[PDB]
């Protein structure tokens, strides 16, 4: 399970994401995880290889988004080293935005 | 200064405007009661 | 288990920028809790791809080996349609399963 602090990011900021490692019983486990980050056009730019060993099934990570980069839908793909075929992914949008001051609901 | 107002030198502007904070990690090792621990955190709200 | 996050102040109203506030956390003993605070204004631009406990169970259920609400055509079908395999010294065994995914939902 991948968790990102925000849902959308601006070019230049930092993305804080944690990877939760558990078994079929949802209980934490220490394994080797391969984490990649692809751009809108499906092109990996950063790849890590950390282990949740003695980390209580929580892998804190972070990556800085360069100013010069394509906007759109980004994806973070992670998978256990013992099963490359099974991949988990979570998307985060990159766009030049500015936080509004009010929300709008359409019901 | 004597006016019924606050001078410019006395107005501390708000600058801390984060979009996401409190990226912390806390463990619940406190004395359990009914299988439910309780940690009291003292956070510092932003501007 | 259970994880609840409420206001430490069992009284008063809304705080003021820069002011401190107690944050009560009621969780299971020995459990580690990771926190994160985000301005609601962000979700106005994007509320998708978040992390919810409901989304977790939705994944677990999809990875179920059972492909039938119950019962079966025969005794060898009841077990197989429930995610099990029966084999005896008398000869009575279940239907050979050699496919990962459940039956292709044939409407």
């Amino acid at each position: 399970f991948i968790q990102t602090d925000k849902t959308i990011y601006t070019p230049g900021s930092t993305v804080l994401y944690r990877i939760f490692t558990v078994n079929h019983k949802l209980l934490p486990v220490g394994r080797t995880v391969m984490v990649n980050i692809e751009n809108p056009e499906g092109i990996p730019v950063k790849q890590d290889s950390l282990s949740s060993q003695n980390q209580l099934g929580v892998l804190p990570l972070s990556w800085d988004i360069p100013e010069l980069v394509n906007m759109g839908q980004w994806k973070i793909r992670a998978y256990y080293e013992n099963s490359p075929q099974q991949v988990f992914s979570t998307e985060f949008e990159v766009k030049e935005y500015v936080l509004p001051s009010f929300e709008v609901i359409v019901e | 200064l004597d006016e019924d107002i606050i001078a410019e030198e006395n107005i501390v502007s708000r600058s801390e405007f984060p979009e996401s904070w409190l990226w912390n990690v806390e463990d619940l090792k406190e004395p359990p009661k009914n299988g439910i621990s309780t940690k009291l955190m003292n956070i510092f709200l932003k501007d | 288990g259970s994880l609840v996050v409420k206001s430490g102040q069992s009284e008063d109203r809304q705080p003021v920028p820069g002011q401190q506030m107690t944050l009560k956390i009621e969780g299971d003993h020995g459990a580690r809790v990771v926190l994160v605070a985000v301005d609601k204004g962000v979700f106005v631009l994007n509320k998708k791809n978040k992390l919810t406990q409901s989304k977790i169970w939705d994944v677990v259920e999809k990875a179920d080996i059972g492909c039938t609400p119950g019962s079966g055509k025969d005794y060898a079908g009841v077990f197989s349609d429930a995610g099990l395999t029966f084999t005896s010294s008398s000869g009575q065994q279940t239907a050979q399963r050699a496919e990962l995914q459940c039956p292709q939902p044939a409407a």
